[PDB]
């Protein structure tokens, strides 16, 4: 994973759910990747609602994405795989 | 207590 000031280029389907959370760019730093990510979890209420740092992605594409049903923000090992197989340094 | 944005933006900045 690259450092705070390298930019990617997402693809396809990781696009999809960062502009469905407001992004209007094509390339990004993988901080901005973040940000827009937990945008997104935050809309559509994802996380648990009693234990906040569950995120609940079975059934959405975010989960299709992840490869898991759910994960823990303590836990970011799915999240950053996710990002290497769906992110293209540049 | 605390808040999904919170514990996010923890992950985000570090």
């Amino acid at each position: 994973l690259p450092g705070e000031g390298t930019q990617v280029h997402p693809r396809a389907p990781l696009l999809q759910i960062l502009k469905v959370a407001g992004a209007q760019e094509e390339v990004f730093t993988v901080k901005e990747v973040m940000h827009y990510l937990g945008q997104y979890i935050m809309m559509k209420q994802l996380y648990d609602k009693q234990r906040q740092h569950i995120v609940h992605c079975h059934d959405d594409p975010l989960g299709e994405l992840l490869e898991v049903g759910s994960f823990s923000v303590k836990n970011p090992s799915p999240l950053y795989e996710m990002l290497k197989r769906n992110l293209v340094i540049l | 207590q605390q808040t999904f944005x919170n514990l996010w933006r923890l992950l985000l900045q570090n």
